Order: structure tokens, then sequence, then C-alpha cells
């Protein structure tokens, strides 16, 4: 390898300013760089460090193809059913792990610089769906889930409802009630060679 | 129309098999939420399982693994299986859609009885007799302080199935008269009834949902001094 390709932007992923809810889930390919990742077992702000896969020591000996970061603004104590196979009202109509998932997850902690006085009421979040999703999938159609069995043609009524709900952020204790941040590295094992190794001699 | 029946009245010997049963009357049970919940009678009502769409299962704190609720979309049935049961485990076994955010537990089903062999959420004021004519105030406090709508009020009835009053501690239900208020935030959340009627006098419970297992309060009844 030359002597640097370029940094990676890995750093936006940490501290960007504007994030996706949990419904639309946004992604980010990090492309051919010399990967960083001494800066982040050495920060003091991590606290949700947890995640089975390769040695959380060893990570600059290893050649990923290709990796993914992931965000969504998940909220409390909703973060721990991100697991090796879990199920629950965010892991059963939301983002999915599969048993393959190697990489690692990243929680945040929630202030003022996300929270609003009057309250936010521009983060959505699925709460009726018909079936499991798969690992890795996005459903993105929010018309009807026709709970019932009568026409659904567009009329809010009885056994039509719709299947997005606010989330409602105040300042309180939050313990459980604030507006987290989480992201997801994901890795590939091989399909091209090996391009974010991260030598430098 | 909407009809749940319900058919388990029937005496279990000790570490007994029965079979309970919730049926539909025109709402599919594979794109709704299904809760089963405790009457018990003498306390407060509490919670024991809840199935979402799909088929995942969720059981009480209580209780771990002997719990076996099935779902049946060929009979559109909501079966539940009572393995052998031990002491002190006698109440009602109610059953009723599930639509937390918008709506907590509209329509309920009848009820029935088993019996046996041979977050912190408190309610303050008590029983409180009045007279009709004026208004009242009942005060349901929590430990957690749950933010904004998460919190809902429900009616029982001296031999039938609880109603909804209002949910989310905002709007009142469908059908609703207009002589019930409900206010607060923070801590505790205050209920009104205004121009009390004899068809109002019930036991009135605060229920608490978009957290750990779901609680109720104790129970406030209204009685005439
Ligand atoms: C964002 O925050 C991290 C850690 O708090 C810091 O290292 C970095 O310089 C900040 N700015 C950017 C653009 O990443």
């Amino acid at each position: 390898f030359p002597n640097i390709t370029n940094l990676c932007p890995f750093g936006e992923v940490f501290n960007a300013t504007r994030f996706a809810s949990v419904y639309a889930w946004n992604r980010k390919r990090i492309s051919n760089c010399v990967a960083d990742y001494s800066v982040l077992y050495n920060s003091a702000s991590f606290s949700t460090f947890k995640c089975y896969g390769v040695s959380p020591t060893k990570l600059n000996d290893l050649c990923f193809t290709n990796v993914y970061a992931d965000s969504f603004v998940i909220r409390g104590d909703e973060v721990r059913q991100i697991a090796p196979g879990q199920t629950g009202k965010i892991a059963d109509y939301n983002y999915k792990l599969p048993d393959d998932f190697t990489g690692c997850v990243i929680a945040w902690n929630s202030n003022n610089l996300d929270s609003k006085v009057g309250g936010n009421y521009n983060y959505l979040y699925r709460l009726f769906r018909k079936s499991n999703l798969k690992p890795f999938e996005r459903d993105i159609s929010t018309e009807i889930y026709q709970a019932g069995s009568t026409p659904c043609n567009g009329v809010e009524g009885f056994n039509c409802y719709f299947p997005l709900q606010s989330y409602g952020f105040q300042p309180t204790n939050g313990v459980g009630y604030q507006p987290y941040r989480v992201v997801v590295l994901s890795f590939e094992l091989l399909h091209a060679p090996a391009t974010v190794c991260g030598p430098k001699k | 129309e909407v009809q749940l029946l319900q058919s388990a009245g029937g005496l279990v010997q000790p570490g007994g098999s029965l079979r309970l049963s919730c049926a539909a009357s025109g709402f599919t049970v594979s794109a709704n939420y299904m809760s089963w919940v405790r009457q018990a009678p003498g306390k407060g009502l509490e919670w024991v399982s809840v199935i979402y769409p799909g088929g995942s299962t969720f059981y009480a704190d209580s209780v771990k693994g002997r719990f076996t609720i099935s779902r049946d979309n060929s009979k559109n049935t909501l079966y539940l299986q009572m393995n052998s049961l031990r002491v002190e485990d006698t109440a009602v076994y109610y059953c009723a859609r599930d639509l937390s955010v918008a709506g907590a537990f509209d329509i309920w089903g009848q009820g029935t009885l088993v019996t046996v062999s041979s977050i912190v959420l408190t309610q303050s004021p008590g029983t409180l007799s009045l007279s009709p004519g004026e208004r009242a105030t009942l005060s349901c406090r929590a430990s957690q302080s749950v933010s904004s709508s998460y919190l809902a009020w429900y009616q029982q009835k001296p031999g039938q199935a609880p109603r909804l009053l209002i949910y989310g501690a905002s709007s009142r239900a469908t059908g609703i008269p207009d002589r019930f208020s409900g206010s607060g935030s923070g801590t505790d959340f205050t209920l009104t009834i205004s121009r009390l009627e004899p068809e109002d006098f019930a036991v009135y419970y605060c229920q608490q949902y978009g957290s750990s297992p779901y609680t109720f309060g104790q129970g406030t009844k209204l009685e005439i001094k």
C-alpha cells in the first residue's frame, strides 16, 4: 500500500448533523481508504461497545472486503434488542440482525442537541406490519395495514388504521426515554480483493 | 358489531390441563395485536401475555416458560393452554386486541373463571363517596414519570367486561360522552367526571403502557354517602 490513500469519511458517520429516523434507515459504504479504528476503543464517550464477531483488539489486522455503516435513532432501553437473534417491536418490523452480522454496534447518549422544548414530531417508527422482515431489509410503503376485513381505500376509521406513529420526546429523567443514536458497522467476508487493510510498513 | 366470546368455565384438577378460547367477529387475528390479561379479583388487574402480528410471543415477568399461547388463523382463534396450575392462580382471563399508541384495549372479551385445587404505578384518592350534581377528581401517580402519552384509563362494571374511557390521556374513545375529562403531566394525571349520571358509578383504573410489562392501578370505586 502507498503512504496514505485518504482519510476515511468514517468520522462523519459518528459526528454528522442530521440523522434519519428508524423507519427509513440510512446506510453509507466506506470506500477504499486506510482503516482508522484506533480512535474508537480509546474514546471514553462510548458505553455500549459490545459486539460479537472478531476480537475487539485486533481491528488493525483485518482486511474485510467492504464495510457499511448504518445509522438510526432508536430510543432508550429499546437498544438492547440489537443482538445476534432477537424479536420485538423494533426487531420485527424494522432493523433486523441476522446470525452473520459480522461487525459491531455502537450506541450514543442523547442531550439537548436532539430534543425540543415543544417536542419532536418528525420522527416515525413502524408499529403495524403483516410479517417479519428479512435481515437487512426495509419496507417503505405507508398507506394502510388493513387490520380488519373491511375495505381500506384510504378513509380513516374503524378497521383502517395508519401504520406509523410519531415519537414523543420531552426533557425527562432520560433512563429510557431519550433519542439515543445507534450505528452498526457491518463487514463482508470475500467477494473482491481486500482494499481497506490498515498497515503502514 | 365486534364480539369476543369465550368458553372456559370449568373446574380444573390439581396439575391439570386446560385450553381457553377467544374467537373473532369480523377482524382477522393475523393483522392486529392481541393480549391476555388477568383480572385478579380482590386486587388490581395485571398482565399475562401479548401476541404480535407475525407470531412472536411475549409473556409476563412473574411466569416464565410454562404459559403456552397459540394462534390459529384456520378457525380464527387465540388459544391459550394452561398446563399444571398451582395455588393462588384463580382469576379471570380476559382477552382483547391491542392498539397501544392509538386506543388501548378498545374491545374486550366476556370473561371466565379458572379455579384451583379444592414500573411502580399507584393511584391516590380512594373511595371519595359523593352525590350526583358536581364533579370529582381521580389522581394516578407514577414512579418512573412516563413522558407524554403512555397512560390510559379503564372502567369496570359488576359482571361485565372492562371498557375504554380515554387513551393517551388526551382524547376519549368513540362513543364516550363529553362529560369525561383528563389532564396532568410529568408524574401524575387527573381525571374528572362532570354531571354525574346513574350509569356512571363504577370502578376506574389507570394503566400504563409503552414500557416494561403493563401495570394497572389498584382500583378506585365510587359509592354514595
Ligand atoms: C466529532 O466528535 C468526535 C468525538 O467527539 C471528534 O473526534 C471529532 O473531531 C468531531 N468532529 C468531526 C467532524 O468528526
